[PDB]
């Protein structure tokens, strides 16, 4: 096997994958394997790009046996993975060990789940014919307009309050003042006004 | 035409007759149901004629006052009856497990039906139910319809139900298959042996190998239908151990052993 990874705490993996389901659930995720770790990227309509990265120390049996340029790509359907994983990873403290496998190229993405003497093994065939490579909506740091660091809970509350209002068009404001009264808000307009 | 017997169990045959009720359920699912009451010890009740047979003997030694007699010339007597009323009588019997030991029932082969009597107590209540259908057939039809005709080459011994997560694992596989709509079995001789099951589709591929191998040629790939749920339900058999065998890449058995009431259900390609 070219790529191998094992984990014991699937709660982190499933709660990371739950953050990708609103739009990435359909298909066309381009998983990357390198020395840094495991990453997933989703891009639809070339309007938004998401990258979720898994580090080396997250996995317990990371081997990564390779003799190449150290960058192999694969595209797999997310919906099949979600349908497979929905039935498993049930209950709590089920100590479900997940094993990842990928034999370089031409082999399906292999997941092994073991739960109380019961093992499962699902093969995910990939799609690597019209992979145009490169891609990526990257930006240069030499001309950053502004930088902001905010708490996750406040942003989550703001977004969950904004969602049910509507507001099909939203605005982002940035403002700094001499008296350290910095201004940052996400205003929007809707049928409500 | 006198077929009278008394059913009364205390410890062991209660689970056995519950298993008989499950056999009656699957026979109601089955198209036909035939019986071959013969002598007093070996009374086969293989009710089937898809392409499945459910050969299983009945140890009537514990039963009291059981006799068989008919005008079928030889010792073999054909008997076919509808098991829909058997479910009703069995569940009404199972409802009175709180109290009542001498009630029991007595079924007799009459010229039109088969009456069943009850003596339950809530002051006693008597219930009389007659079996609707008892259509018999020729002895030639019985002798031209014979089970077995098979050999054994690669036996797959299966562990007793002391480990409850094993039957639970197969039940989980059954409900997984039901939720996600073939059941490919595999077995190897590489020593303890490994049991692996595979299901595949156009874009679906799932294979399960049960960990912690305690079950006692190789590379036997077999493709079959999804009629193995009845064997999975039959595996319960809390009294004793259940065996199995799969070979020839086209046939697989399910040997349930529960005085040895061997129960085998036949599976074709």
């Amino acid at each position: 096997n070219k790529f191998s990874a094992s984990t014991v705490h699937l709660e982190h993996i499933t709660t990371a994958l739950s953050c990708l389901t609103p739009f990435g659930s359909k298909d066309d995720v381009l998983i990357f394997i390198d020395a840094d770790g495991l990453s997933f990227v989703r891009e639809n309509n070339h309007v938004i790009k998401i990258q979720l990265l898994l580090s080396r120390e997250l996995f317990m049996s990371y081997s990564y046996r390779n003799e190449t340029e150290d960058h192999m790509k694969l595209c797999v359907k997310i919906n099949h993975i979600l349908d497979s994983v929905s039935v498993m990873n049930r209950n709590s403290d089920d100590i479900v060990e997940c094993t990842l496998s990928y034999d370089g190229h031409g082999s399906p993405f292999v997941l092994i789940f073991e739960d109380s003497f019961i093992s499962e093994r699902v093969e995910y065939s990939t799609y690597l014919i019209k992979d145009f490579d490169t891609n990526g909506l990257e930006l240069d740091r030499e001309r950053i307009s502004f930088e902001a660091i905010i708490k996750g809970e406040a942003l989550h509350s703001a977004l969950k309050d904004l969602k049910e209002i509507g507001c099909k068009e939203c605005y982002v404001y940035a403002k700094t003042e001499a008296n350290d009264e910095n201004v940052f808000a996400l205003i929007s307009k809707s049928q409500l006004g | 035409m006198k077929l009278k017997l008394i059913v009364n169990g205390c410890e062991a045959p209660d689970d056995y007759k519950l298993l008989r009720t499950t056999i009656n359920t699957v026979a109601s699912l089955r198209k036909t149901a035939i019986l071959r009451f013969n002598s007093e010890r070996l009374t086969i009740i293989s009710t089937p004629k898809d392409t499945g047979q459910l050969w299983c003997t009945i140890p009537h030694d514990v039963f009291r006052l059981y006799t068989v007699i008919s005008a079928r010339e030889l010792n073999t007597i054909t008997m076919e009856c509808n098991c829909d009323s058997l479910l009703s009588v069995f569940k009404r019997y199972d409802r009175v497990m709180n109290q009542g030991s001498s009630s029991n029932m007595t079924i007799k082969l009459q010229s039109c039906a088969l009456g069943i009597t009850f003596e339950e107590i809530v002051k006693v209540i008597m219930h009389s139910f007659k079996v609707p259908v008892k259509l018999l057939f020729r002895a030639q039809d019985t002798r031209i319809q014979e089970p077995m005709i098979n050999y054994i080459q690669l036996m797959m011994y299966k562990l007793p139900p002391i480990s409850g997560e094993f039957g639970s694992a197969f039940h989980g596989f059954i409900r997984r298959v039901e939720r996600y709509s073939h059941i490919h079995l595999m077995g190897v001789k590489k020593k303890d042996v490994e049991l692996k099951i595979i299901v595949n589709e156009l874009d679906w591929h799932l294979e399960i190998c049960w960990n912690g191998p305690l079950d006692s040629s190789t590379h036997e790939v077999i493709i079959r239908c999804k009629d193995w749920k009845v064997c999975s339900k039959l595996y319960a058999a809390f009294e004793e151990v259940v065996l199995a065998i799969s070979h020839d890449e086209s046939c697989v058995f399910h040997c349930s052993l529960d005085e040895r009431g061997q129960i085998i259900y036949y599976i074709a390609r």
